[PDB]
């Protein structure tokens, strides 16, 4: 499910993964390449910057959990996001 | 000359851009738009309540090219932007009668 | 085929959308734009200081239709979008030479 | 009638607007767009890390004018928007077959 | 007086009513249908979600006060907003 | 270096000067004419309104410091921004 939000400086961001119920990891579509952690459950939207190294590791961790769970569709989709992004 | 206007899924921007640049199309303009069509939004939940996004986020990528580049640019965009699911978007071709480069006053083929 | 491009007051979106869908026009693209024209912004007050919005928020709704649908689509948009006050907006008709559906490669009438 | 579409540096908006209004062109539509081309973004630093803005902020100013106003409007936009540096933008001219004023149903020259 | 603001997630919002000097009630133009209360007098913009039921009741209350005050133009305009929205 | 950001109400803003490492002064492109001070180093973006009189004085101060420092290119560019804005 494609999810986007707008950052006041960087413009349109794309959700590369859903971290949990309250939290999403986004990347910039117009800049190469910034990452932000954004809370779902917050009235003021805050963009927590996330480093590129850490972003990569977080996705790899999720990839590994998805294949262990046999969530193969979600794995395949995240894998393609990962390959495109990193 | 023709304007090529592609409505695509936003995350496909990088793929489309790489495809165009690889095909020697080195300039393009991108706008954010909302699409309404056959593809529906997922009826989501916010504060435990139902709602649907009716106008879905898309990007419009516009490139002005020579008449004899249209088929090539179209083919490149299609291969880069498609997913096979409804909502992949559309490409519109329309005429451009003149192009002027603001910095120089250069026209047409020399302005792009 | 023709592109129909309507600059409307944003709150009129739902009315225009319903009118088009009711007329069997099932796809459209919407962009946010700022209009400058005869309609002026109300010279407002913020921190007790004067200022005017010079470029007023509008939406541009774009639909590509068959030549013989233009008058019908125009009539529907006009009835849905008008208020009778200056600033209601404009509709522009321009030629579209080709349409391609990205998912399939389908063209023209079969792509919309 | 023709659509004149200028991609400019956003801070040039006021200059372009004044130039058009002075030339008796009293209506225009402005959209925010991102440009990719020969002009590159400055490889900046945020949390002590490198990155480049690839798609740079521009504005698209659209005016629909009479055929015999195009050269005049083009000249005015160019003088107002140019800086002499790469990235100044482009102007595209395309045909407009009909204009309708939503408030009245007035057409063509009487709708702009 | 048409008033809009942009929500980073939901996009363009339209003011359906002016609650008081410091506060406006907005609805989503692109989603069907969310509501937000937004403060005028705040440097960080916060979007307070408002439920659909409550939104409806708040407008009905204002409608009733406008007709009691004989604010018939403002009533007519709000009435049309109400009919369109609910 | 052209710098822009988006204000949820007022829309696109243009940086008229870089106040320091953490802070920028912006003006509205679509309204005539508001000013905002915006922090670089903040996860929630806050727009601090700045009065027109004060905005003018702040730029004049910077103009004077640039010419004293012999920063003539930066002076010339800021001078043109100043003339356009005020
Ligand atoms: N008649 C039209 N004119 C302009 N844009 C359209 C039209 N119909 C659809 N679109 C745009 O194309 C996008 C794709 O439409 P949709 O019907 O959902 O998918 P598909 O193209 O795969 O059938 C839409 O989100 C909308 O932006
Ligand atoms: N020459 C033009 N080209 C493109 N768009 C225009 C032109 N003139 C006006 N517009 C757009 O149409 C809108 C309505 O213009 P305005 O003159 O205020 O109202 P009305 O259409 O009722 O006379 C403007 O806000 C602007 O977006
Ligand atoms: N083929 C094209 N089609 C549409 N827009 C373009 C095209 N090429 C460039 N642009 C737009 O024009 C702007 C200026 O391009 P650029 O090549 O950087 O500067 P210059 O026009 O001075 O050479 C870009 O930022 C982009 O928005």
């Amino acid at each position: 499910s494609e999810t986007y939000i707008n950052h006041p400086t960087w413009g349109l961001l794309y959700r590369i993964c859903m971290v949990d119920e309250s939290q999403d990891l986004f990347t910039t579509l117009y800049a190469q390449r910034l990452f932000f952690l954004v809370g779902n459950d917050i009235k003021a939207i805050k963009f927590q910057p996330i480093g590129r190294t850490e972003a990569r590791m977080l996705l790899e961790n999720r990839l590994r959990n998805l294949r262990r769970n046999g969530q193969s569709q979600e794995y395949d989709q995240l894998q393609s996001v990962f390959q495109r992004t990193f | 000359m023709k304007k090529v206007e592609a409505i695509i899924r936003p995350f496909k921007l990088d793929e489309v851009k790489i495809a165009l640049v690889n095909a020697g199309i080195v300039g393009m303009t991108v706008s954010e738009v909302r699409g309404f069509g056959r593809q529906k939004g997922q009826t989501e939940r916010y504060r435990g309540s139902e709602y649907t996004v009716e106008f879905l986020q898309k990007l419009k990528v516009e490139i002005v090219v020579e008449d004899n580049q249209v088929d090539m640019v179209v083919d490149k965009i299609i291969a880069a932007a498609r997913t096979g699911e409804i909502g992949d978007g559309k490409i519109f071709i329309s005429p451009v009668e003149q192009v002027i480069r603001i910095r120089t006053g250069e026209k047409n083929t020399e302005a792009v």
